[PDB]
């Protein structure tokens, strides 16, 4: 298997938006550089013949709103693509999450090691980082917050694998 | 010495030994040999490596508020025109003939406290995007960062990139494009300006002159 | 130079096969024969700007019969010197003899050409399978379209 | 510097340098970068390692 | 690559006139072995099968002329192949240039570095010295001053490439 | 050094008088080369500004020539009037085995020196003593090397767009 | 000993090829053939005067169908000594086995002959391919005509 | 043990060659066939009085087409035991293996002998070619007439 | 090449005459063992098929004569096989040469060292020793002195080159 300490990709998500309420919100981002757009990414142009990675991401996210605008911010990560609906913010506060307030806090960098019950990531399997807003978003009257990512990097990249070039 | 004379295979022949030349018919102060070695030595009083670490360039352009949708390409920047512009920076900069420079390149939106949306500021190498492109497909993939325009202003180092061992800066229309892009709508759109003023910042990190030009 | 074993670069057309033989190929990880992105090689060509490293190529010829087998294959290398191979198959190793630091792949030259001698008789298929070697690198990116 | 230049292939080009970021507008206490590392915790009160062993 | 330390090939450019004036002549000697003339040179003997070579030259230049003959001398590198038709003697003074008065120093040797952005000399890729003389040649009624170089050897020398043998 | 011509003049502008180049500092110091480019940026201050003067002769002729600073701009290149020549500041040499060069400061009537739209800076000029040496079988032009040098700079105002 | 690999010598005109078999070539850089340079030994050797060193010979022979491959080829030495190759090619080196130290390129003689056996029936093609070994040397310079 | 590579020794006379198929060969320098001297090794031999050492055979065999080597050759040795080879030629190295310390070479006997199966039919030549090895000896005097 | 310290040949030259006179006399004997005659040498029944040898000579000489016979003897050895038929004995005395009275020293060995201007010894290449009297023999009354010599051995031998055996 080809090992990588550092692998820069620079892909960035699609900007999610969210209407100000008092209904619970959540925004997901799934994490899988397999998936192709309109271009390929650095991911795909040296890795693409690869069946499965390893490797922890690295991701910068971004949530854009007013300065009277208020929220609170869990983020989540899923692993093994399970799906929630709904969180019981009881497990979170269980699990030792903390919530930070979009006022405050409303940038930053989140590291996710790999955890995978397969033993990689792959097309099917990839992790997802969920932007979930227990009391919605206080903004000003018709605001809406726009929560946006990006895949910086890799770090110890490891894969394996070759497909056939369909 | 016999035919299991050892040879050793050089290059350099015996056909032609240490030719000396001995001045004759007048003295030495009237003839004399110099012995230099023609190096590149850039200008005492200006070129290039006194923008080290200084802003050469700067721009402020505008973009509208219909100009925001996910995707669209607010500003644009060709490196070969950034250096080669009418100010003090870059006429300095179009003296350098061939080289190396590494530059550093900072985006800055003047926004209200009401309205924040989020920017990419991405190096297109190969200028594969036109100012007229919506793609976002292309956005989300070229080298570059997001940032918020409202408290925050954002920067980042590039290398200009050579197939030789330097790059020739003179008649070189592919230096590159930096991109500023829109990846949402805006916070709020009511109410609110339709245009909006964006600065932009080149600086040198390095600049190396292996030829410069003389007239 | 993750890719597993020889990959498939190109089929010498069913028209061009028995008519005499000369068969010019350039040494690039791009399909430039078409001045569309055919396997994993030609696809990190395309989505990089500059390349270099040495590339093995093997040509697999194709008989009516073993007895039309009548030679051992060459291929000749220039940037006229050839290497022989056996009666069905010529491997060829080109190292990156250009005295630069990287080509260009695409829009953003060759580092070299391979003359095959093709057959001039009773033969079906002439293909050819490339290998990007093991100090190869792609230095640098480049958008390239999905559809 | 000529062609000999020996050529160490690295995956991370230079088209991207350090990427800096500064605040402009505002207070930095009213807005902050945070870096976490979202690993798995097990709950403080439950969870099946309580139990182990029993 | 094949590498020699000392590489001598004894090739001498051809001797260009300047008749006496005061308007600013410049002669101009390619550094291009892989040229051809009548007879093949000791460099295209043995390393004209190369794509391209790299190494220092060295350089024995030599101006004619009377014992009554003034000029100024700037000689000048050339790389990257670029065409200078008029000098500003204020970029040479600025970059340290100093010329040398024919009627004390008309003999020397030229240490030429290797520069080319490209990695290599080639047929299209070779340095060029320029014999400025921003004053003209003072002589004495009709002279022609006489500028002679030659090709010394080459230090350090590098080469790749294998051409065809046309 | 941030300022270099080499103009000409022939045999028959070597009687005594008359001026056979000329420089006017307001356009010396707004050319097109690098020197003047980061001179003009420059609206106000004060420069002292070395001169020297370089003539390319063989060993046969041998004229001298005086090197003037006319100041107030009272001598236009056609003048062949020497009473005018003798008498301005500047110093007289020989330009085949010489080289000569000499400081001038440029003067303002306040305390700084407007540089903006300024065509009041003076106006230097080489003049000529006295027939050539030999007069036959000679050359027919010959070439004058100007370099001007900052001695000092001071800049009280800077242009900025 | 910087050429890349073996370059053509000699290609053996196709009126004595079929007929019998016996096929003299001097072991020398030189086209002593002609008593007109083809390829870069070659012109190594007329820019030079003096020679010394290994040549590594290989012949390739191509026949009209593979039954006529009837044998191994062999190739005959002498300054009667034999090496045998396979059906298709053989190789054999020379060394310098004269007991001088150099030998004359061209006006200012050969390190020996090889004797190919050629194929009696039904061959199309042979030819004679060279490389310039390793301890190779050519001392001396010598004036050749560009054109 | 000079000489260059294997010189030859016999060649099957063009009567004996398809009949069926046994060739006795002793092994020994001398050309003991003839109970004249052909090559170097017969004349070291026959000015020599006493030999030890090995000695390496190798049999080439020309068929009149390539359909015609319907089996590889096979080459048995005594003081039965075969060696195999390929369907062109057969090697066979024979140590001295005789209890002694010499054997005489010419009148002042054989180290064994070998056994070469005959190709039975459509073949052309069949030719032996020996080698000195490389411990070999020959370790006396002995006159032999210059005509 | 084949390398041998030592290597005795025995070879023994034709005896020359010498009839008693006043006339200067020369015998020649070439070394030359490639030279075939009725019986084969131990030097070709060994290293015949060589192209060309290379070593040091050493010879028995031996004159016969009476007890009443006077002469001067000049051994004087020939490389690069020239021809002389007269010698100077200036150039004799000049180099340092002694002659021997063949009436007190008639037996000697001589030993050749190895010199030849292309390399080797060879068919064509070999030393000549001439047994030179200056004042011819002086002998009782029809007297023949014998000059007969014998190449013994040669001392660091090496060889080189396959002819073919014709």
């Amino acid at each position: 298997c080809l090992s990588i300490p550092n692998f820069p990709v620079h892909i960035t998500g699609k900007t999610q938006q969210l209407h100000v309420g008092p209904k619970p919100s959540i925004a997901r981002f799934s994490f899988n550089p397999f998936d192709l757009g309109t271009v390929f990414n650095r991911f795909q142009s040296l890795c693409a013949h690869l069946e499965g990675y390893s490797g922890d991401l690295i991701v910068n996210w971004l949530v854009t709103c007013s300065a009277l605008t208020n929220a609170r911010l869990y983020i989540i990560p899923v692993y093994d693509n399970y799906s929630f609906e709904k969180f019981s913010e009881e497990k979170l506060i269980q699990c030792k999450y903390e919530f930070k307030q979009i006022s405050l806090v409303r940038k930053g960098t989140v590291h996710i090691p790999f955890v995978n019950w397969f033993g990689s990531y792959s097309r099917t399997r990839f992790p997802k980082l969920l932007f979930y807003f227990p009391n919605g978003v206080s903004g000003p009257s018709g605001e809406k917050i726009h929560v946006t990512v990006q895949l910086d990097r890799i770090l110890n990249f490891s894969g394996l694998g070759h497909r056939l070039f369909k | 010495p016999d035919f299991t004379k050892i040879i050793w295979p050089t290059v350099v022949e015996r056909n032609f030994s240490n030719p000396q030349s001995e001045i004759t018919t007048t003295l030495q102060e009237l003839y004399g040999d110099t012995f230099e070695t023609v190096s590149i030595c850039p200008p005492q009083s200006y070129g290039g490596e006194l923008l080290k670490g200084k802003i050469f360039f700067s721009s402020t352009p505008e973009f509208t508020r219909e100009d925001l949708v996910e995707g669209k390409i607010l500003a644009s920047f060709k490196l070969d025109e950034v250096l080669s512009g009418l100010g003090m920076g870059a006429m300095l900069m179009t003296q350098i003939m061939s080289g190396h420079a590494t530059i550093r390149v900072s985006a800055k939106v003047m926004l209200s406290k009401f309205c924040s949306f989020a920017l990419k500021l991405v190096y297109d190498e190969l200028m594969q995007l036109n100012s007229d492109t919506t793609d976002f497909g292309k956005i989300s993939v070229l080298p570059g960062a997001i940032f918020s325009t409202q408290e925050e202003e954002f920067s980042f180092d590039f290398e200009l990139f050579s197939p030789g061992v330097h790059l020739k800066f003179d008649n070189n229309k592919l230096l590159g494009k930096v991109h500023l892009a829109a990846l949402s709508a805006p916070n709020l759109t009511e109410n609110m300006p339709e245009s909006f003023s964006c600065t932009f910042n080149f600086s040198i990190v390095d600049v190396k002159t292996t030829f410069y030009n003389i007239g | 130079s993750f890719l597993l074993n020889y990959s498939h670069c190109g089929t010498l057309v069913e028209s061009s096969l028995n008519k005499g033989g000369m068969w010019c190929v350039p040494v690039s990880p791009v399909n430039l024969a078409a001045y569309k992105t055919h396997n994993w090689l030609h696809f990190m060509a395309s989505t990089t700007a500059y390349w270099r490293g040495t590339l093995h190529y093997q040509m697999r010829v194709t008989y009516k019969d073993r007895n039309a087998a009548c030679r051992n294959l060459v291929a000749f290398y220039t940037t006229i010197s050839s290497v022989m191979g056996d009666s069905f198959s010529v491997d060829i190793t080109v190292p990156f003899l250009i005295p630069t630091c990287y080509l260009q792949t695409i829009r953003g030259s060759c580092n070299g050409c391979i003359y095959f001698h093709l057959p001039t008789k009773s033969a079906t298929s002439v293909q050819l399978w490339v290998r990007p070697g093991q100090d190869f690198d792609f230095a640098r990116f480049r958008l390239l379209k999905a559809g």
